[PDB]
């Protein structure tokens, strides 16, 4: 979650709103296994 | 480091460049919610528009930690400060900060 | 770091596992020692105490008058892998022509080897059981004729994508391992890994798997060990039409590199349903038989 | 040199005179984890005298057709003390037990009990009776609390296994003409070396009367059991808010 | 190489890019009781991770016309985590402090504030006014809680001492055109090795605004002040059940 | 008994104080040194900020041209033995014929030195302190007269049997300590100890004493510490009739072996009661004295 | 902005423990992924058509 601690302080002149960019990744100790089929993906028929 | 679509709420396709930023706006200090999202990879939700969790998908099981960088994008002039709490399971959807 | 008495004399972060017992070389059995006639007074060793819990550990030697007996008899026969390495029927599924329970050539079965009674009792009598796997399928017609017909045995993780039909396209088997055999050829044959999340499996998990207010809808969440949902197991009759030869597949599980922990009571009422310890109420049979008195035989 | 025994964990104490002896669980005796078993970074805090010590938790009274009680384990301290506050507010939880069952009578009472330790042990239920319905026992039944639950099928001990095999699983008697406790020792049992305290009960203690209780008119007839339980080795790790189930 | 901090303790963190630096009140860092020290001999528990970690009690609003707030410590960690749950259930405690006072504001806004940690802050009343009525503070004003009490008399600090001499107290300043954050690290002060938390509150942190906050028509009003604290070499000892107050 | 190596590289049971700072003799002054004029970048040691809390390090020979002054002024007066070792007026006791305040011939003074104004500032000026002290009785009648009487001044500490009347049992002083003095010679004067359960007093207490629901009528326990009711002071004309000298006891408190913690602001309205500091609401008085601008003077 | 990755471990976040990991990156090779054969193609002889 994301909470606003204060406040989002602005002075005049300036635009009364912003937007934040996240950015997911992983660390030196990640690992995957047991491969498989991706499943959040699909394909609808007659392909060419 | 890729992009985590937080703000999976617009649909349509005039909309769709919409979903890679969430805001923040001028509030009356009361600690309100700004964005929650679930930290699971694999789940269906943000972390699909990830190469973590496209090819976390072409695997079963998954170990380690992860990391969430944000950005701010506001002004130079602009000041303000965040709280970004993990809430391990268990947890419900915190009601207050 | 530490400065204190109360934290340099403390037994707190001790990772070593204290144990009071040490695994001896046992190849043959016990042999029996030479035992004369004992008039003494103090040494007691018929008498023993239950209430304590532990196992008599009172020999013949000291009961009655024994002779020597060199026991040259093996212990290499109740091994877990003399016990459990050998096959049984933990499946069997059904690709009729006509019927209802699987009519569109293709069968998915959800893998658990708690559906024969017989091999279900075995591995029950433990509750942690860490294996390798070697399963073996002998699909054939249910008249048990074999016919010229190619099939594909397409494991299905859990997440990956169910096939929902016979020509879907789930069967494409890019990363999901398959196995194509024609019903003449031998019975097919792979050897599975420990492929868990955990340490073992469990055929026993007391507690839900989920947290929530748990209520009489969601109640059947009890028992569920997620860690030991392996996956799906599917068949088809390889195709774009229907088939002509009714088939039934078997699969038998063989165990290698077995592994147990703390046993258990074995059961004696009839089981009911899948992973489940259910049983009848008004039926509950006695583990033996059954006599007319006590004194008679 | 045997029949008495002080245990002392904490700040708490047990003087016993009729002891049988104390059973330490499969050769183990409980510690915390190894650095090699561990797989989360999280530091666990180790609270060594506040929750490791000993909790009495109620009193049942053994009758002659007393058919059985038991408790889950650690669903009897999530609401008593600062164990069942930590466990709340943490999300893992690692610890052995040394449970203690008291069963004072006189030289004139005659019984015995079973007090065994069967991990993971599952309920079931009669299923309509007939075996057709697919039913599954509640909540108050599964998790029944500190309060126990009173077995309906003690020869199956409401599993459908028998009562007669359960001398393989930790246990020990408590026969009124020997002795009137029971110290058994458990280490942590499971596949995880952390688990959940809220949602998986590792083990069940029985406790079961083989033997019925018999007296004499005049006598005592209020015979109370009583179960007394200690956490060793403590560990939680995983701090968030707090839930009760 | 100064102005930005970051301070991990615990499984909390705080990350700053407008920081003065940090004090260490009294040059003494937090410590754990000796054995020369110490008088109990029961042995002391020390969650040393589920306590010491940054909490974060409410937000209070600057506006132009803000006379001052104090709270008192640990009546604010009372209904507040695993650190008001050992406190309930213990009879003693033993802890450092380290708040931080955080208010972010523009380059067009101006201000500052008095960050002052003062020991033993008693609270006094205007004794009808006249001085004539011996008068007494009520329980929701001298332990106010996580919500503070608001000043009614800067000038005197509702105690009758000056706030002009409170600089000789450990202290920052908050000034909105240098900085946004106040660090204050607090040792255990007090003449008794351990000390009563339900009862005894060791200090109060005075948050007053000397220079008046003003800014343009336009700009962002509401400018909020929010307090973090973080315990630090906390112990308790002395078990027995809970108790509110 | 530390196995995990989170707890050998633990930072948990270090008892011993870290400090910062060091304490350094300083019996004069500090010297001054000579300094030049400087005209350099970067080097700017008039600038400071107070937002760090710290003091200004600022000397004079950084912002001003200077020469060598060899300071040979003391510090020994600024000490607390040199401060707190003055005697002052704590209590004031009087023992009339006629009256109501004590019209029996004696007279009890709960011992606190928080009854006088201008000794209470000083101690007031530090939260903690650890003394012993040196009380002084000075005794005489209203007009100044010293009379031929004799008198017993007995502590009552905690606990004792407070005397009720002049011919009570408690006087026969057999553990309490006590002392009978003549009007005509000097005045008395003990030593007293520390005699704290603490390890130091302490002017104020933030917190109620004891447990409980705390209300509207169990108030005034705010602020008490009875850590610092060291007992009671009685005094009586020795004898079993009334007197016929009307006398006035005055208390003078001396402290030695001084030490004291954390100073505190001082302060600035006027006291009204004993052990409160309450003040009075509409005569907020200011620190200081006013002007007409701040441009004038 | 610099466009490279965080360096932060959470030995600098939060307060850890030793955990020696033990876990194998051998499943994540290009041999171990692309070696796993798919349908590429599909060829069909009928009789009319
Ligand atoms: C090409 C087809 C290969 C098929 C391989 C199937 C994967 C088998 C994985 C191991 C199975 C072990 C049995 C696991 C436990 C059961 O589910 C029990 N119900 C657990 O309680
Ligand atoms: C023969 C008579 C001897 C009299 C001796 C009296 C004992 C005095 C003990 C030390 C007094 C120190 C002052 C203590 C503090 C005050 O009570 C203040 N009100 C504390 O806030």
């Amino acid at each position: 979650s994301i909470w606003y601690q204060t406040n989002y302080v602005v002075p005049i002149g300036a635009p009364n709103t912003a937007y934040i960019i996240a950015l997911a990744a992983a660390q030196k100790n990640f690992t995957m296994k047991l491969c498989k089929d991706t499943s959040h993906i699909l394909q609808t028929a007659s392909i060419q | 480091e890729t992009i985590l679509e937080v703000n999976n709420v617009p649909t349509n396709a005039t909309s769709l460049m919409e979903r890679l930023r969430f805001p923040v706006s001028a509030q009356a200090g009361k600690g309100e919610l700004c964005a929650v999202f679930r930290a699971d990879p694999g789940r269906d939700g943000p972390w699909q528009s990830t190469m973590l969790g496209q090819l976390c998908g072409y695997y079963t099981q998954w170990s380690g930690s992860l990391e969430v960088t944000f950005m701010f994008t506001g002004s130079f002039m602009a000041t303000g400060k965040m709280l970004i709490a993990y809430t391990p399971p268990g947890g419900p959807l915190p009601k207050d900060r | 770091g530490d400065r204190v008495a109360d934290v340099i004399e403390s037994s707190i972060g001790d990772s070593v596992s204290r144990a009071l017992t040490q695994a001896l070389p046992a190849p043959t059995g016990q042999n029996t020692q030479v035992s004369s006639h004992r008039l003494d007074t103090g040494e007691v060793p018929a008498l023993q105490a239950a209430e304590i819990g532990a196992s008599s550990n009172t020999s013949d030697e000291s009961m009655i008058e024994t002779r020597c007996v060199l026991n040259s008899h093996s212990t290499a026969e109740t091994t877990l892998d003399s016990f459990f390495s050998r096959a049984g029927l933990v499946g069997e599924i059904d690709l009729p022509l006509e019927g209802t329970t699987n009519p569109n050539g293709y069968a998915n079965w959800d893998i658990d080897i708690t559906g024969y009674a017989q091999m279900r009792r075995k591995v029950e009598l433990f509750t942690y059981m860490r294996f390798d796997a070697e399963f073996t399928f002998v699909a054939c017609t249910p008249t048990g004729q074999v016919v010229p017909q190619l099939l594909q045995y397409m494991f299905v993780p859990p997440g990956a994508p169910k096939p929902e039909s016979r020509e879907s396209l789930a069967w494409q088997t890019a990363t999901n391992p398959s196995v194509f055999v024609k019903l003449t050829d031998p019975p097919a044959q792979v050897s599975v890994p420990f492929m868990s999340p955990a340490s073992a499996y469990q055929w026993f998990y007391d507690g839900y798997p989920t947290f929530g207010e748990h209520k009489q809808e969601k109640d059947l969440e009890y028992g569920a060990c997620p860690n030991n949902m392996m996956g799906t197991f599917s068949v088809r009759t390889v195709g774009s039409s229907k088939s002509k030869y009714p088939l039934v597949v078997r699969i038998y599980m063989r165990m290698k590199h077995v592994r147990a922990w703390i046993p258990r009571p074995m059961r004696n009422q009839n089981y009911l349903f899948k992973a489940n310890p259910n049983y009848a109420g008004n039926s509950i049979k006695p583990t033996g038989t059954s006599r007319s008195a006590i004194t008679t035989l | 040199s045997d029949r008495v025994a002080q245990l002392t964990i904490g700040n708490s104490t047990i003087t016993t005179q009729e002891a049988a002896n104390i059973i330490v669980g499969y050769g183990e005796w409980p510690s915390y984890c190894s650095d090699d078993d561990a797989t989360a970074v999280d530091k666990p805090t180790r609270p060594d005298v506040s929750v490791n010590r000993f909790y009495t938790l109620d009193t049942k009274l053994w009758e002659k057709s007393s058919k059985g009680w038991y408790w889950k384990f650690p669903d009897v301290l999530t609401e008593t003390g600062v164990f069942g506050q930590n466990a709340q507010f943490h999300y893992l939880y690692r610890s052995g037990f040394c449970i203690h069952v008291q069963c004072n009578a006189s030289k004139f009472h005659q019984g015995a009990l079973l007090v065994a330790i069967l991990p993971e042990y599952v309920i079931g239920t009669v299923a309509g009776g007939t075996g057709t319905e697919d039913s599954h026992p509640p909540y108050k039944q599964t998790q029944p609390g500190a309060d126990g639950f009173e077995l309906q099928h003690p020869y199956v001990l409401d599993a459908g296994i028998p009562i007669s095999q359960l001398t393989v699983c930790h246990h020990q008697r408590i026969n009124l003409r020997t002795n009137n406790c029971a110290t058994i020792i458990v280490p942590y049992m499971n596949t995880l070396p952390f688990d959940s305290a809220l949602n998986h009960c590792n083990f069940g203690l029985l406790v079961v009367p083989i033997s019925p209780l018999d007296f004499d008119q005049g006598a005592t007839p209020v015979i109370p059991i009583t179960i007394t339980l200690a956490p060793m080795c403590s560990e939680f790790a995983g701090l968030r808010q707090a839930v009760t189930q």
